[PDB]
């Protein structure tokens, strides 16, 4: 019998079947009402207000919530949740009553025979080959760093940062509007979004990039619209994800990535650093920047002890490494004996959860 | 505790145990072929050694073969953990890498690490 594996993300739902290299469902984790969900509600973006229930990777609507994940089990798989286990991600440092949560909801509305909830950031690293590192997941809600010792996730070394992709989006329709054009509307927001992914870059060292791209033309691209139109982008395209190293540019106080997974590791015991630095491994889409695999080991190298080894790992499928990762966890011959039953949950009650 | 077949028979006696990961299950090695590793493959290797006081030392390596399937690694690294478990965590795990293994690992096979093309098929 085949699990089903659903990763709840604030920008995207990843559903697909355990097995599978890759989700077979990917779709926007979107509710509007004028209820359409997913691509159904973004191509209806007028009569609809528009809702987003996971908010930075914890579900804050739960009704709504409850309504996507039907759209996930029908329309999308075509499956009968009472006839598969049912594989759920969640974030770092999830509530615990938000856990239990969705373990009501999943066997008392959706009758699911058996279900297990896994951490994304470490479906990330045993999806990379490994056991020891450090999971930088960065997506379109959240980012956090994550550092796991042989198997387990080490929870007073977690770091979040409030700022992901859903930030830069906004911060290059700001400068492209200082720019001249004039994107402004949530449709144009995705236009600009198509933007963010197909034309910009982390460079290697910003200071040297800014008078590099002013003393000639060949920073400038070009980017044909939907309606046919053609316009150049310059400068931005290595502007926009610097706010990762220096949030200032958007206004917050927080530190940037680089700062972030150096304090990450310093809260570990001085006799597995080593085994951290040798292992950081990218995840989520907003990793997916041409550069930022050196753009990170050199910023990083200047903040560590020489002593240490730097190693950053970027999979080229990192954009899913979370939902591959249940896709093998929930395959294994061991998972059978990992999984809460539906017997279980009707003697123990959703608490059950936690010690499983 | 999770458990398996060949988690019953794990770390109960000096000596070295090697299994292969074959369509995410664990599936003994031939005793005769030890040493040699198809690069299409993951495999996970377990070394006790016991002590001068009568206990049990034990070192656990998940070698992956440079054309092993992301199914494979993957699935060597989570039944890497899921022994240490059953060993009460008592085992120091250590990543191997075909070409690149620690000087520990290849001193247990005195007639030296040797590879072959071809492999088990991907479980995806
Ligand atoms: N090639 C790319 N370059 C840069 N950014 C990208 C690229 N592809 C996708 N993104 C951005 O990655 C984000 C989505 O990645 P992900 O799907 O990992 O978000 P999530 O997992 O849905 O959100 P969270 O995990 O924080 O809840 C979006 O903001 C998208 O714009
Ligand atoms: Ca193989
Ligand atoms: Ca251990
Ligand atoms: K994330
Ligand atoms: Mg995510």
């Amino acid at each position: 019998v085949q699990a089903l594996v659903v990763d709840n993300g604030s920008g995207n739902v990843k559903a697909g079947v355990a097995g599978d290299d890759a989700p077979r469902s990917v779709f926007p984790s979107i509710v509007g009402r004028p209820a359409f969900v997913g691509d159904e509600a973004q191509t209806k973006r007028g009569i609809l207000t528009l809702k987003y229930p996971i908010e930075q990777g914890i579900v804050t609507n739960w009704d709504d919530m409850e309504k996507i994940w039907h759209h996930t089990f029908y329309n999308e798989l075509r499956a009968a949740p009472e006839e598969h286990p049912v594989l759920l991600t969640e974030a770092p440092l999830n509530p615990k009553g938000n856990r239990e949560r969705m373990t009501q909801i999943m066997f008392e509305s959706f009758n699911v025979p058996a279900m297990y909830v896994a951490i994304q950031a470490v479906l990330s690293l045993y999806s990379s080959g490994r056991t020891t590192g450090i999971v930088l997941d960065s997506g379109d809600g959240v980012s956090h760093t994550v550092p796991i010792y042989e198997g387990y996730a080490l929870p007073h070394a977690i770091m979040r940062l409030d700022l992901a992709g859903r930030d830069l989006t906004e911060y290059l329709m700001k400068i492209l509007h200082e720019r001249g054009y004039g994107f402004s509307t949530s449709a144009e927001k995705e236009i600009v979004r198509d933007i963010k992914e197909k034309l910009c870059y982390i460079a290697l060292n910003f200071d040297e990039e800014m008078k590099t791209s002013e003393q000639s033309s060949d920073i400038e691209k070009s980017y044909e619209l939907p309606d046919g139109n053609i316009i150049t982008v310059g400068n931005e395209r290595f502007r926009c994800p610097e706010a990762l190293f220096q949030p200032s540019f958007l206004g917050k106080e927080a530190a940037g990535i680089h700062t972030t997974t150096f304090n990450s590791i310093k809260k570990c015991d001085v006799d597995i650093r080593k085994d951290l630095y040798g292992n950081i491994v990218l995840s989520g889409g907003t990793t997916m920047y041409e550069g930022i695999g050196e753009r990170l080991t050199r910023d990083i190298t200047t903040l560590a002890p020489s002593t240490m080894k730097i190693k950053v790992v970027a999979p080229p499928e990192r954009k899913y490494s979370v939902w591959i990762g249940g896709s093998i966890l929930s395959s294994l011959s061991t998972f059978q004996q990992m999984w809460i039953t539906k017997e279980e949950y009707d003697e123990s009650g959703p608490s059950i959860v936690h010690r499983k | 505790v999770v458990e398996h077949p060949e988690f019953l028979k794990a770390g109960k006696e000096p000596g070295l145990q090697i299994w292969r990961v074959e369509k995410f299950d664990l599936v003994p090695v031939p005793p005769n072929l030890y040493g040699d590793f198809f690069t299409g493959d993951a495999y996970v290797i377990l070394k006790t050694v016991q002590l001068r006081n009568g206990n049990l030392q034990y070192d656990l390596h998940y070698w992956l073969g440079n054309e092993c399937s992301q199914d494979e690694s993957g699935a060597a690294a989570i039944f890497t953990v899921q022994l240490d478990d059953y060993l009460n965590g008592r085992a120091v795990q250590h990543r191997e890498v075909q070409g690149f293994e620690s000087s520990t690992f290849s001193g247990y096979f005195k007639s030296g690490l040797k590879y072959k093309k071809g492999g088990v098929a991907s479980g995806f």
